[PDB]
DNA sequence: GGAGGCCAAGATCTCAATTTCGTACAAGAAATC
DNA sequence: CCCTTCGGGAGGTGCATCCCGGTCTCGCTTGGCCTCC
RNA sequence: UUAUCGGCGAGACCGGGAUGCACCUCCCGAAGGGUCU
């Protein structure tokens, strides 16, 4: 992904920084000072190399356009294949080959395409960074108006919070209000040419949002800068064009299947990327016939409701007590995967300090530190949505958790502005579907994202053919085997096809009264 | 003989409301819902269709002309035929099923009945429901409370003789005592309404009859109030309505619309624009709407429809674009062969 | 017999407020919201309608004239009919067939009732909501705190006898003790309701009757206080009102208005302009308005309205434009053939 | 029996301030804004009404006069009803029958309460 | 008081499965022409006084591979108020075949 | 004078009544246009 | 370089409507009669 | 899939009346000063 490798100048900064602390190994420093090699490979191979590998300073600065990004890119242009982060494939999207070059020569394997699309739904954004706009107009600056920009900059952080995109009603209201309160500033730029440039910029922003798609509030991934997000429909067609642009692209993932049938489980990605019948060359589901063992316990239709009043996100005390006792009833190392970090907070607090010491994913805490710490000392690991897939692998490649506990199905919150704004899209593009229809479509899309995420969660369970996982789904809404008409029946697709027999024969914690009804 | 699809939006100038017997219940007044309690309320196509049918009936009445005093040549039966499609005489020619070109003569000579139909005669005009655009856009309007005039301003009390002042005194004392008694009876009735939930069908029956006789007790208590039968001071229940400025997507169709029938429909829209009121609570000016429709015809067998023109109804006027709509209106206006009178 | 649309703006000379039961909640006085909770507030058309109806009632009372003592001929029932349209004698039937054609004569002889209908007679006048033009044009006003007179100013102590200063000392000590009691019980009630949040649905009712127990104990600690029922010192919760100078778009319709009915309406507008007070909070001078209306008419079948004139109500006077408005006012003033003592 | 509108201006000889409890964000003492954070602050009509009501109360007690020791004939409840508008002994009810048409005579006898209610 | 009738809500997404059995190009072309003419007045059911029945439907036209049990997607029939979007060259070929082959004798 | 079409007549009967509510989050990478 | 103040008191009541008015049909043959070929 | 095929449909304005208002002063206490052609 770049920005995480030798920066030349920061490696002459490293001369000074090490001599203060790493003086003993300054000789190895100069060995690094000369070989401008990607750090990532560097450490793992040279025996351990812990002396001078602290990442913070070895990396690019904010304005580190030192022309070395080309040099590694030119060096890596040759390859048998390119393991790398996604970035280039959408970073050279509209650079027009200024980064990667030849395209038809290259083939594309988008591994983990499920997360690719899921975060594409974020990348369908252009960050109207008021600090950048503040910084952009540093000569034609109506500084009196900066307060308005500053007040709005506060509001974005309040609504966006810790999210790069947030679908509360405030976000679109703040989007419209911010651009109206920026239109106020629009009549403050003194230079008329700059005023018209600013007016055209906001007008392009104004039409881009209202004409079609979704508006929102952003907090930039890096530097945590507030921003005003809105759809890039152009990018929405561009991604399809640019993946068809490759000679033959392959989207592959471990959870890119809502259902086990391709020809109905693949339409979420076909429609998301706008992909029509042209480029659907294969739709295949490949699963191992035997890979590890799965035992299933699912909370029956009587298990208390998770949210008593979900609007304020209050977890019903009956549910919290039942989940906590069930977790305490475990007898081995476990990976309790929650959906939110607040659920982690509540479970950790109510959990009465049971043995096999617990381990909690603090909001924002990088998972690497906690997972490595838990590897040495096993026990209950109460992770959250921050699990980001990966694996809680034991140090010598062995399963160090027997019990994957899904406290609740990670249901996505309602997006009452994504539905509204998408309805605006369909209305202005002429498509006639009522707002409730768009609400239903958004609900189904979110439920398919929940199915994919929970499939990822269950995939955390088994990684080696010898793995044995006791999956405990404590959500009451997970469909019972006997309830084939249950509302969230698609969630049954979370279990792999091969382990569906134990799904049918599964111990139910809190089942619902059956009988011997004579009219059988 | 074209199939005109009017696709458009009804922006709301004053709250749009309707009381439909099915939707409203004892919980309060609720707008007709798009299939469920937690559904988007929709303005019924029935109310829009009836308003447009009465507008077209008035158009036909004015076109046929008014006599010296102002009476139309149509009798009562003809007016009911034109406005509600009900034949009170029973002479209306029932079209026995299987009759080829059923009412083609009546359709030709009665454009209004051809548009809005009759019993056994299909109405070419289909007026669809007006669904809102965007979440919210409905709310509990009206509300408030009727207040004793003299207890709000004492200046209206200088206009009353002593006997009338004592009459007001008696009215207020009667209202207070009746309110106390009826409130006790209603508290007992509410205890029964809680007791419903143990609805053993026999106990459900007896409890319901008990609520019935408690209602009769309330009615008898209110019947023994000499001065005022009804409590003057009382909160007005709010009515659910679409907010002002609400955008309601609306679709109308005229199937197999002759130029005369479509001209009549456009003239009905023009006359409706004079008083563009839909629904009720018109005492609160509810129902005023500005609506813009795009008229698109679709020659069957063609992959795309062609937009004949646009009808925009606003408080500043009716703007009709497209020469086709003007030609249709002129064709309706210049045909003398409409025997709207019953056969 | 033409439709008159008063489309115009109300400028608020002083804050404009109203207290609708459904609109208000445990928070305090809040304007209706024009939709959901966060929707832009609107002034009820019901308050405007009631204010103008009582203005018209006073107009009719003055026009009929007052006897020497200053009393009006109208019966109390007639006053209620004219101003609030409630038949206290209960002789108003809703769908009595025989009044089907008596409606026209009743309207002709009672212009006010035709304008503002009654139960069974449709009101020709629809007074719409006033909706603000801009945003953030409302706010909380009236926030205050009743304070002991003799602690704000000490010169009022020299006017009280010894037994009355001792009375004030007993009152102050009862207020401080009551306060400590009601404050500790409400500081347990608020945390008990902050536990009702995470509540098992069944436990909702138990914590609810616990809340009602605490409320009964607050009301018995208040009924215990001898000196005072209510504590003199207290913060008055503010009410929500439209800001001063707020421009609210208003739309009023008189459907098929005869010259004399529209004249009565304009006379009602003038008499309301004498005291341009809307809503409530007569203390704090809330409700004062400066409203200007453009009266437009629309002959059915015409594609455009005709602006008859403008009705400007300002604190400096009532300006009437257009010969037609003057003609209607004069026609109402000169028509001596109105009877209001008989519905 | 006429409606008098005093329309006019207040010129501020010394700074004019008021601590409206709702208005004052604990951040700092802010004058009560005429809607939202950025509107024009106004002086509440409540404070002016209270000042004028206490002035009228003082006018009434001075016009009634005082005893040789300088004590107003009124009692504590009467003062509180006159100026604060609050009844000590609870003899104040709204929309109660029988006090109807006692408003005219009460207002005639008590011009202060008629004015300020 | 008019009794209510039970309908599907406006903007109800109803899953629809239609099939033609073994199909000469002419029969499939006639069916596609019937769909194209139904799109002129896309009305299903009665209560046409309230404009009931107006629908817009997207049909993915799949066929079976010769021999193999797998659906191949030949095109899409998107009937909307804005127009009929016949997609897929094969559907156009079927429509053209129906338009040609004028030897049909519908009489008897 | 035969062949179409419209309209009235013909035996009693078989059966059953819902009572609204979805879904409540995390972060992967970045020379961004 | 100082240093950001304590508190006080949060309502009392009213009144919650009356009434309409709930359809035709028709799933079959047959001849009698009334007009046309 | 014990055969082949059969749009259930046509018409209706639910509307008519009401001011929610009536009372409250949120005030009391203070020097920001000294320091350098």
């Amino acid at each position: 992904g770049k920005a995480n490798y030798v920066s030349l100048e920061k490696v002459r900064g490293l001369l000074l920084m090490d001599e203060f602390t790493d003086l003993d190994t300054v000789k190895v420093l100069e060995k690094l000072a000369n070989w401008s090699k990607p750090l990532v490979e560097f450490e793992e191979e040279y025996g351990e190399l812990p002396a001078q590998i602290t990442p913070e300073m070895v990396t690019y600065s904010i304005w580190d356009d030192i022309q070395d990004i080309d040099d590694i890119r030119l060096n890596a242009l040759s390859a048998n294949f390119i393991v790398t982060t996604h970035a280039m494939v959408m970073v050279d999207c509209m650079c027009n080959h200024r980064i990667l070059g030849d395209k038809e020569n290259m083939y594309l394997i988008i591994d983990e395409a499920d997360i690719f699309v899921d975060m594409l739904e974020v990348w369908k954004q252009r960050r109207f960074n008021l600090r950048e706009l503040t910084s952009a107009f540093n000569e034609h600056i109506p500084r009196n108006g900066v307060h308005v920009i500053d007040q709005l900059m506060n509001d974005v952080t309040s609504i966006a919070g810790d999210l790069h995109f947030c679908s509360t009603p405030a976000a679109v209201a703040l989007f419209d209000n911010s651009f109206n309160a920026l239109s106020k500033v629009g009549r403050e730029i003194k230079n008329e040419a700059a005023r018209k440039a600013f007016f055209d910029c906001i007008y392009s922003w104004e039409m881009l949002g209202l004409s079609g798609g979704q508006k929102g509030v952003g907090v930039s991934n890096k530097r945590r800068e507030p921003a005003l997000i809105a759809v890039n429909p152009f990018i929405g067609m561009n991604v399809g064009r640019y993946c068809t642009q490759w000679r033959s692209a392959l989207l592959t993932s471990a959870t890119l299947s809502i259902t086990s049938t391709p020809e109905t489980g693949m339409e979420w990605l076909c429609k998301a990327l706008g992909l029509t019948s042209d480029t659907i060359s294969i739709r295949k589901i490949f699963s191992p016939d035997v890979y590890g063992s799965m035992k299933l316990t699912i909370a029956g239709a009587d298990f208390p409701k998770v949210f008593n009043d979900p609007k304020e996100q209050i977890f019903s005390g009956q549910w919290l007590k039942a989940v906590v006792e069930q977790l305490s009833c475990i007898q081995g190392p476990a990976l309790v995967l929650t959906a939110s970090h607040y659920e982690t907070r509540m479970i950790a607090n109510q959990l009465g300090e049971v043995s096999q010491p617990v381990y909690i994913q603090k909001a924002g805490q990088a998972l690497s530190e906690i997972i490595k710490q838990y590897q040495e000392k096993p026990g209950i690991l109460i992770s959250a949505g921050a699990s980001v897939g990966v694996s809680p692998r034991g140090e010598n490649g062995e399963q160090i958790f027997q019990d994957l506990i899904i406290t609740r199905i990670p249901f996505l919150p309602p997006d009452r502005m994504k539905a509204e704004s998408l309805y605006g899209y369909l209305k202005e593009r002429g498509y006639s579907r009522t707002f409730e229809a768009v609400n239903r479509n958004i609900y189904l899309e979110n439920l398919r994202k929940v199915i994919r995420k929970a499939k990822q969660s269950v995939g955390r369970g088994i990684r080696s053919e010898n793995d044995t996982v006791r999956i405990i789904i404590l959500d009451p809404r997970f469909p019972e085997p006997t309830d084939l008409s249950s509302k969230h029946r698609s969630l049954e697709h979370i279990i792999p096809v091969r382990f569906r027999r134990e799904y049918r024969s599964c111990e139910i914690l809190s089942p619902a009264y059956f009988e011997e009804d004579i009219q059988c | 003989m074209r199939t005109l699809n009017f696709n458009g939006k009804i922006s709301t100038l004053e709250p749009l409301t309707v009381t439909v017997k099915n939707a409203v219940s004892t919980s309060g007044h609720r707008l007709p819902r798009n299939g469920g309690f937690n559904a988007a309320p929709y303005f019924p196509g029935t109310s829009i269709r009836g308003t447009l049918r009465h507008a077209a009936h008035k158009v036909i009445v004015d076109r046929v002309g008014l006599n010296a005093d102002g009476k139309s040549p149509f009798d009562l039966a003809e007016h009911f035929m034109l406005a509600q499609g009900v034949d009170i005489n029973g002479e209306a020619e029932t079209f026995a099923p299987g009759e080829i070109n059923a009412g083609a003569e009546l359709r030709s000579k009665n454009p209004l009945i051809s548009l809005f139909g009759r019993w056994g005669l299909s109405g070419k005009v289909g007026i669809g429901n007006a669904i809102p655009d965007g979440d919210n856009q409905w709310g509990m309007f009206g509300g408030g409370a009727r207040s004793i005039m003299f207890q709000r301003d004492e200046s209206l009390m200088e206009f009353l003789e002593t006997d009338q002042v004592d009459r007001l005194e008696r009215l207020l004392e009667e209202q207070a005592e009746a309110s106390v008694d009826i409130s006790q009876i209603k508290t007992e009735q509410d205890a029964l309404k809680k007791a419903m939930k143990s609805a053993d069908k026999d106990t459900k029956a007896e409890l319901q009859i008990k609520v019935r006789e408690l209602d009769e007790k309330i009615q008898a208590r209110k019947d023994q109030k000499q001065e005022s039968r009804e409590s003057i001071r009382r909160p007005i229940d709010p009515y659910e309505a679409f907010i002002t400025g609400a955008e309601l997507s609306h679709r109308m169709s005229i199937k197999n619309a002759t130029d005369e029938e479509a001209g009549l429909f456009i003239s009905a829209l023009i006359r409706f624009a004079a008083e563009p009121r839909f629904g009720g609570h018109a005492n609160h000016n509810c129902g005023l709407v500005e609506a813009h429709w795009t008229v698109t015809t679709w020659k069957p067998g063609e992959l795309v429809p062609v937009t004949l023109g646009e009808i925009v109804i606003t408080p500043n006027g009716v703007e009709i674009t497209g020469d086709e709509l003007f030609a249709m209106v002129k064709a309706f206006n210049e045909n003398q062969s409409f025997d709207f009178t019953a056969r």
